[PDB]
């Protein structure tokens, strides 16, 4: 497969576009990014807006202008030479007749996949409120790729100036382990067949492990040696303040 | 009391006791007198021999986080990591 | 088929195709030397019985060494005969107990138990993500259309 | 910066970016990971012997002779987080979940 | 000491060394041992010889840790 | 699976199963003739004049009896072993499909000698050879237990089966979320 590696003003930028419109659940908004599509990581430096129109009644209803991006592609040529389109991004977790249409408008001016992102505006739930998804068929079928987050060395410097172990991933392990028991749940009520062919091969990953205790408490045996350091290390901790117990007494001659 | 405490030894740990040697061990005068004793100490009975099932202890109310459980043993051996931690914090 | 013959090779049926078939096999005239026909029977089933070991240290792992002398077609004899021979030479490896008559195929310790062994398990936990987010999209595309 | 560009920025850049998946961050880094870190642990464990023979066999005087101050530190806090690492790891070994029970 | 010493040994056997009553009399000296751990021992009366449980290779277990 | 695409008439349907029919006889892969059930082919055809040939294996794989198909059919197909060989992997596939989560719900990987000996008509002895075939042949990875007599395999490819797979395969996630409210509220807390 391929890779996708989207800069974090992006990410950011994208999701302001909901709220200063105060957009409602009728109306989703499309716009346009850029990089370089030729290697396998797809690098994700700049991003844009449309003005996209859609009903919400009627699938069938959709308006975009692609005269907007060649005037758009014209000021960018005097500007950066590097940025060619290489997909766009609509916003909604919901894939609908229009959606899927405008996708291959992209097509005529992007040589290679246009990369699609499902841009969610009220970022519900972990991480990562815009997938990566490619569109390929066999009817389209759209994969996820790896979302990496890496940016330029100037780019992530100014990020830490705006915002100046065990139990954080148990705590969102918890809630994991149940949302997948709903993912079931909800896909047995849409039947009444191929995720769950693939679910079961995956969970196929006492019988033979009536020998493989010994070796659980060997790994743990050396996990202990480093509690023999970490007693060495209390060690250590009763010989420092003693450096300073024994200048106490010393200072009482003094003074 | 005495009696009870020297057939202890062949209870809780050796399985299969004789039955004429019983006899002679104990100091019975008739060979009745051997499984005379085990109804007292409940034990099983079969040919020229006596068995000990009761090996497994069980039941005795409840018991939590004590003598190797099974849900709360994982627990306690989390608890004990855990102190560690909390003392090093 | 002779070719693949060494994947599956119980030594039952090696002996019938030499006999019916033979064009280079049992009487060869051609391209090769020798004063007799004895070299080929001897020639032929000395590297046959070297492929039959290979293949079975990889299928059955622990044997009885009493039912290992009949899908060798060797005997008690002769079985630790062409073993020790494969170990000396740098070949294969496997477990012999004379006095047990069991052979195992001596798995190595040498693996670091949980720290590699283990590391298979890490498609099963990454395949989870993979298959949440593909039926979240596949069933957005079938409510929407 | 705004609600919104507050929790955005903190699940991009903070200090280093792990998310995208959270259960999977310390569960796949502390655990499948192990062949490209914690491989061939017991050698591991000669590591933090060696940074501690680097310093306590130097100055066992308390002063200045092999000119060193805070050498029984130096590997204090060096070896504090590689016992923590393999007392987190530890409870992640039972909390991988076998489903064993009886 | 003779329990370590000797793994299997006969019940006759050590009343020839303390100089004991009977064998009868030493067979209940090993009962009050075993009861509280002491000795990890078992009396086998059909083979006629007493046994030391021990196997050590403890180390792999539990217990230690 | 295509609905949009192949579009041809109802008496074109029945020689396509026919293709279909003859396909699945001498191997095993990609599932077995279940996998023609839940697809619009094999309910889309006749069960009569040798188009069953789908429908009689189906249920032969549990019943274990080859006379019943070898009546419906012809001497051309029916005088290669490889028909007899390949149909018994399919009666220990059912069995093989049993080992992630079916009857134990500890997730105990168990499979023994005497229920795959029965249900695919093959004596013991055979027992061990037929594993050797199975794997050298690419059908199934694994091993096997020749001490107690057991079988503890490797990835497979489960079908697309439902009820009691799914009614297993949840009951296990709320293992995974009873846990949650075991080990996850002594950690949390802490």
């Amino acid at each position: 497969h391929e890779k996708v590696t989207i800069a974090p003003l992006v990410l950011l930028s994208a999701l302001d576009h909901y709220e200063r419109t105060q957009t409602k659940e009728n109306k989703r908004c499309v716009g346009v990014i850029l990089g370089d599509a030729n290697s396998s990581t797809i690098r994700v430096t700049n991003s844009f807006a449309l003005p996209f129109e859609e009903d919400e009644k009627n699938s069938d209803v959709w308006f975009l202008d692609h005269n907007y991006i060649e005037n758009m592609n014209e000021m960018c040529k005097k500007i950066n030479a590097k940025e060619k389109l290489i997909g766009w991004y609509h916003s909604g977790p919901k894939l609908r007749a229009s959606d899927l249409k405008i996708n291959e408008l992209f097509k005529k001016y992007t040589q290679n996949n246009p990369l699609l992102l499902i841009v969610d505006v009220k970022q519900q739930g972990v991480g990562l409120p815009t997938d990566a998804y490619v569109a390929i068929e066999q009817e389209k079928t759209f994969l996820h790729l790896p979302c990496t987050i890496e940016a330029e060395e100037a780019e992530e410097i100014g990020v830490e100036h705006l915002l100046r172990i065990r139990l954080t991933n148990q705590l969102k392990s918890l809630k994991g382990l149940q949302s997948k028991l709903k993912d079931v749940v909800e896909y047995l009520d849409k039947v009444i067949h191929t995720i769950l062919g693939k679910l079961q091969d995956v969970f196929n990953l006492n019988n033979l492990q009536k020998a493989l205790t010994v070796k659980t408490n060997d790994e743990l045996m050396v996990i202990y040696i480093s509690n023999l350091v970490r007693s060495i290390i209390a060690f250590d901790d009763l010989i420092e303040n003693k450096i300073q117990n024994k200048k106490i007494q010393e200072q009482r001659v003094k003074d | 009391a005495i009696r009870d405490e020297i057939a202890k030894n062949t209870e809780l740990s050796y399985d299969f006791l004789p039955l004429s040697n019983i006899k002679a061990l104990l100091f019975f005068n008739n060979e009745k007198e051997t499984e005379k004793f085990a109804l007292e100490r409940n034990w099983p009975i079969v040919n020229s021999k006596v068995y000990f099932n009761n090996q497994s202890k069980e039941k005795a109310d409840y018991e939590d986080e004590m003598m190797h459980e099974e849900d709360q043993k994982t627990n306690i051996i989390e608890k004990a990591m855990d102190y560690a931690i909390s003392i090093e914090n | 088929s002779l070719v693949k013959l060494f994947t599956t090779n119980e030594l039952m049926r090696w002996p019938i195709v030499q006999k019916t078939y033979e064009p280079v096999l049992n009487e060869d005239d051609l391209a090769f030397g020798g004063e007799a026909n004895k070299h080929h029977w001897e020639d032929l089933q000395k590297r046959v019985i070297e492929h039959n070991l290979r293949v079975i240290s990889e299928y059955y792992s622990r044997i009885t060494l009493l039912r290992l002398n009949e899908l060798l077609d060797l005997t008690e004899s002769q079985t630790e005969t062409y073993i020790s021979d494969l170990v000396n030479q740098g070949i294969i490896y496997a477990k012999v107990n004379r006095p047990a008559k069991i052979v195992n195929f001596e798995k190595p310790k040498n693996s670091s138990q949980l720290l590699n062994e283990w590391s298979h398990n890490v498609d099963e936990l990454l395949e989870h993500i993979e298959t949440i987010g593909h039926l979240i999209t596949k069933e957005e595309i079938m409510h929407g259309l | 910066k705004t609600a919104k560009e507050t929790k955005m920025l903190m699940n991009l850049h903070k200090e280093q970016w792990q998310s995208g998946l959270k259960m999977y961050d310390y569960e796949e880094k502390e655990e499948s990971n192990l062949a490209a870190t914690k491989s061939m642990v017991k050698i591991a464990e000669q590591y933090s012997k060696r940074i501690e023979e680097e310093k306590e066999l130097t100055e066992e005087e308390l002063k200045t002779r092999y000119v060193g101050r805070q050498d029984p530190k130096k590997h204090l806090s060096e070896t504090a987080d590689e016992t923590l690492e393999n007392n987190i790891v530890s409870v992640l070994t039972a909390g991988v979940n076998s489903v064993a029970i009886k | 000491i003779i329990s370590l010493t000797y793994k299997k040994i006969s019940l006759r056997d050590i009343c020839l060394k303390l100089n004991l009553d009977s064998e009868q009399t030493v067979e209940y000296m090993v009962s009050r041992a075993i009861r509280d751990g002491v000795i990890e021992a078992k009396i086998n009366h059909e083979d006629g010889f007493i046994e030391t449980t021990e196997l050590l290779n403890i180390y792999d277990s539990e217990d230690p840790q | 699976t295509l609905e949009p695409s192949t579009s041809i008439t109802l008496a074109e349907r029945q020689q396509l199963a026919y293709d279909l029919s003859i396909s699945a006889l001498l191997g095993d892969k990609i599932y077995n003739f279940g996998e023609l059930l839940h697809h619009p082919i094999m309910e889309t055809i006749v069960n009569d004049s040798n188009y069953d040939w789908l429908f009689q294996l189906l249920n032969a794989l549990t019943v274990g009896d080859f006379d019943k198909f070898d009546s419906l059919i012809k001497v051309q197909i029916s005088k290669i072993p490889i028909l007899a060989q390949h149909e018994s992997f399919l009666r220990q596939k059912i069995c093989l499909m049993t080992l992630i989560e079916t009857v134990f719900v500890k997730n105990i990987r168990m499979l023994s000698f005497e229920d795959i000996s029965k249900a695919t008509h093959l004596p013991k002895d055979n027992v061990e050879h037929l594993v050797m075939r199975a794997i050298s042949l690419g059908l199934l990875k694994g091993s096997i237990d020749q001490v107690n007599e057991l079988v503890t395999i490797s990835w497979v490819q489960p079908r697309i089966i439902s009820g009691d797979q799914i009614t297993k395969m949840k009951d296990r996630l709320v293992e995974w979320n009873d846990q949650v409210e075991k080990l996850g509220k002594k950690m949390e807390a802490r």
